[PDB]
């Protein structure tokens, strides 16, 4: 995943 | 709160 | 990246069903939404996820994290505001 | 937002933009009142950043936006940087937002609120429209 | 660190730990002098956090650690939150670190430095030892 | 998570070779290292990546990001300090 | 990927 | 800088  | 003067259009 | 403000409709998912995508990464203070052909993306973090309640828009999620590629088939993860509201009122109250 | 659509200008009056001193827009936020903005903890806001209110088009030189300074940052402190869990920060403004047609508050829920799976909600922002 | 090893206590005297008011250790940092710590921008440090110096064992009640307050946070401002590029922040301490056997500075490189691929370096920390 | 300070040796990689793993995500102000059976992990961010230069340990990288699972076969990504040192000296100088 |  | 009083052991 990844931060937005 | 939560009642915009200009209405969102979806 | 876009200059003009964007918006999108998307449904709320359950944590349980959310966990099918994200497993153990999904915590109580999180809420998933999306997986509907739309997705929050880099740059959207911190922004609102609002739901209409008794005619007024209510802050339900805070854009948090999701897929690295903003996949429209995977749910985005937002901070769950109901879980964090007590904290907000205490801070407001004390400040 | 990927696959979203342009909003009617000023229709989401609580949406703000967080900008650093170089003018880069890095995070969104929501006005909950004239004096406070809610945003994400992981945005890592410092009091050297600015809160932009009333803006629709970031291109714009003629919009009547409000550029608000931040007095204090309040990161939730159950915020867990390893898990990004409890990802909320409160921003206390140095000067109050001036409420108008295009600048107003979003409501907060009761801790007790139920928002069912299946419910159609809305998310807004200036994030990437494509990866 | 995954697959690392315990360090000889106090052998990396510039390593500090960043802790929030609840005492949770969230990020590492390096002392570059008595008054400044370098860390990552994405750690999102606020002046309500604390810099722990001289510590080896976070279990410990008998270690002579230094708990230093932060005066000012300096996030680089080419920091790009979308890409995590230019991920550095400077922390200006409210009180100076007291240099000792177990608390000292790491050197900084010249902009001109060459660090070849293949070079064996060292990384230290209290991060996850297993995922 | 561990109580006692951990350490690990790992080699520096080139950006070019780094790009085989991470593509376009690898920017100038980044430096990769690892992919050697060790890995920096959640919680290590912000910490040092040091190299010995003329007998003194030098700050070469700042723990930044990497694989979500801390895979020991993928390089970690650190902030490249040489690229950012001018900024450090200006801030120190002015502050 | 993920932040560390 | 960069010369610890107590030596790292690798």
């Amino acid at each position: 995943p990844g931060a937005y | 709160c939560g009642v915009p003067a200009i209405q969102p259009v979806l | 990246t876009p200059d003009r403000l964007q918006q999108a409709s998307l449904p709320l998912l359950s944590n349980t069903n959310c966990k099918k995508y994200w497993g153990t990464k999904i915590k109580d203070a999180m809420i998933c939404a999306g997986a509907s052909g739309v997705s929050s993306c880099m740059g959207d973090s911190g922004g609102p996820l609002v739901c209409k309640k008794n005619g007024a828009w209510t802050l339900v999620g805070i854009v948090s994290w999701g897929s690295s590629t903003c996949s429209t088939s995977t749910p985005g993860v937002y901070a769950r505001v109901t879980a964090l509201v007590n904290w907000v009122q205490q801070t407001l109250a004390a400040n | 937002i990927v696959n979203g659509e342009e909003a009617v200008p000023g229709s989401w009056p609580w949406q703000v933009s967080l900008q650093d001193k170089t003018g880069f827009h890095f995070c969104g936020g929501s006005l909950i009142n004239e004096n406070w903005v809610v945003t994400a903890a992981h945005c890592g806001v410092t009091t050297s950043d600015v809160v932009v209110a009333g803006e629709f088009d970031q291109g714009s030189s003629s919009e009547k936006i409000q550029k608000l300074k931040i007095a204090k940052v309040f990161k939730n402190s159950k915020y867990n940087s390893l898990t990004i869990n409890n990802d909320i920060t409160l921003l206390k403004l140095s000067t109050a937002a001036s409420f108008s047609q295009t600048v107003s508050a979003v409501c907060l829920p009761s801790a007790s609120d139920d928002f069912a799976a299946g419910t159609t909600c809305v998310t807004t922002g200036w994030g990437l429209t494509r990866y």
